[PDB]
């Protein structure tokens, strides 16, 4: 009956780009939804799938949880049925998704004097990405009908582009950390209850 | 129809700066990187640098390092240049640039440009 | 920094007589990026060839670029009383470029 290693996530040192997010499996544990829900630090907990409240008591066989970091103006980009730059290029969810968006102001940690470059996101794509499809690929993006030779410099472009996070940033362009929750039923006994 | 429509002329003191306009219609701004020239009277075009549009990437031309500032309002759908430390050499016509395609960005070349501003240092 | 020279730097052509422009390269240019524009005063240039070797939407089969590594040049099956014009050429390359030419200029005779 052990905890599920939930700190693993939310208490993590490091956050990947969203380009790429780090997914971690969590599995034969017992969770609780309970403690982030009333911990009353995130500044956004919210469902497409079964209410938080209702969620603790419902067991699933697999539940997966993307890490990642981005703007908070983007936060809204997260959810069934959109569009943009982040939902279509790094991220997407699926139309029957069952599962929770939980969202962190990591300013204060994030945040850097001259700036945090370290966090990439993806600019160019050929093509809208698959639900759950995750592409850490850095080979030159075309942007025309001459043939890319590979070498950056026109019409040729890194796919990834840092963020301008800056601690004086408003707070739309204040860095957010940011945890998917996924869940499943496959036709499997259930793993993770609470 | 696509257009891209400058700033009006503009009369500036040595030694102060100008800033000069150039805005995107029918267009998706995202879909290519704008770029600046300048033409002297009787002169030849003048590269002076660029920027691509949703990188940030602004790499200038030597000659106008640290002269010249490049950036865009992707609210607006328009690119911005401001020149610095104006001297009376700098008198010019300065034009905005682009491809033009629609989802694919297709073009290589530059199929459309501003109609031009006039920056006169005096 | 690619250089490119342009000649001759002023042309006269009767209107409906065959044309030719010419620009080398200072060195070993790469590729070939070397789009041509037509200019006419009181306008901004415009789009005639990119690639050195393609026509841009629009273009009058009368206009054609060709040559390569150094040596590239433009090409008029026959002037139009609309084609006396300033041309320009430009060098995408890798960036750190997009140099223009001098530039040439052709006058009716
Ligand atoms: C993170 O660790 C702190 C203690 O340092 C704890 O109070 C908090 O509940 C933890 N967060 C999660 C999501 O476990």
């Amino acid at each position: 009956t052990n905890l599920c290693p939930f700190g693993e996530v939310f208490n993590a040192t490091r956050f990947a780009s969203v380009y790429a997010w780090n997914r971690k499996r969590i599995s034969n544990c017992v969770a609780d939804y309970s403690v982030l829900y009333n911990s009353a630090s995130f500044s956004t907990f919210k469902c497409y799938g079964v209410s938080p409240t209702k969620l603790n008591d419902l067991c699933f066989t697999n539940v997966y949880a993307d890490s990642f970091v981005i703007r908070g103006d983007e936060v809204r980009q997260i959810a069934p049925g959109q569009t943009g730059k982040i939902a279509d290029y790094n991220y997407k969810l699926p139309d029957d998704f069952t599962g929770c968006v939980i969202a962190w102001n990591s300013n204060n940690l994030d945040s850097k004097v001259g700036g945090n470059y370290n966090y990439l996101y993806r600019l160019f794509r050929k093509s809208n990405l698959k639900p759950f499809e995750r592409d850490i690929s850095t080979e030159i993006y075309q942007a025309g009908s001459t043939p890319c030779n590979g070498v950056e410099g026109f019409n040729c472009y890194f796919p990834l582009q840092s963020y301008g996070f800056q601690p004086t940033n408003g707070v739309g362009y204040q860095p957010y950390r940011v945890v998917v929750l996924s869940f499943e039923l496959l036709h499997a006994p259930a793993t993770v209850c609470g | 129809q696509m257009q891209l429509v400058q700033s009006g002329p503009e009369v500036k003191k040595p030694g102060t700066s100008v800033k000069v306009s150039c805005k995107a219609s029918g267009f998706t701004f995202m879909s290519s990187a704008v770029q600046w020239v300048r033409q002297a009277r009787g002169q030849r075009l003048e590269w002076i640098g660029w920027i691509v549009i949703g990188s940030g990437n602004t790499n200038y031309a030597q000659k106008f390092q640290e002269r010249v500032t490049i950036t865009r309002d992707m609210s607006t759908s328009t690119a911005y240049m401001e020149l610095s430390s104006l001297r009376s050499e700098d008198t010019a016509v300065y034009y905005c640039a682009a491809p033009y395609c629609s989802s694919i960005s297709c073009n290589d070349g530059f199929d459309i440009w501003g109609q031009g501003t006039m920056v006169t240092v005096s | 920094e690619i250089v490119l020279t342009q000649s001759p730097g002023t042309l006269s052509l009767s209107p409906g007589e065959r044309a030719t422009l010419s620009c080398r390269a200072s060195q070993s240019v790469s590729s070939s990026y070397l789009a041509w524009y037509q200019q006419k005063p009181g306008q901004a240039p415009r789009l005639l060839i990119y690639g050195a070797s393609s026509r841009a939407t629009g273009i009058p089969d009368r206009f054609s670029g060709s040559g390569s590594g150094t040596d590239f040049t433009l090409t008029i099956s026959r002037l139009e009383p609309e084609d006396f014009a300033v041309y320009y050429c430009q060098h995408y390359g890798s960036s750190r470029g997009w140099t223009f030419g001098q530039g040439t200029k052709v006058e009716i005779k």
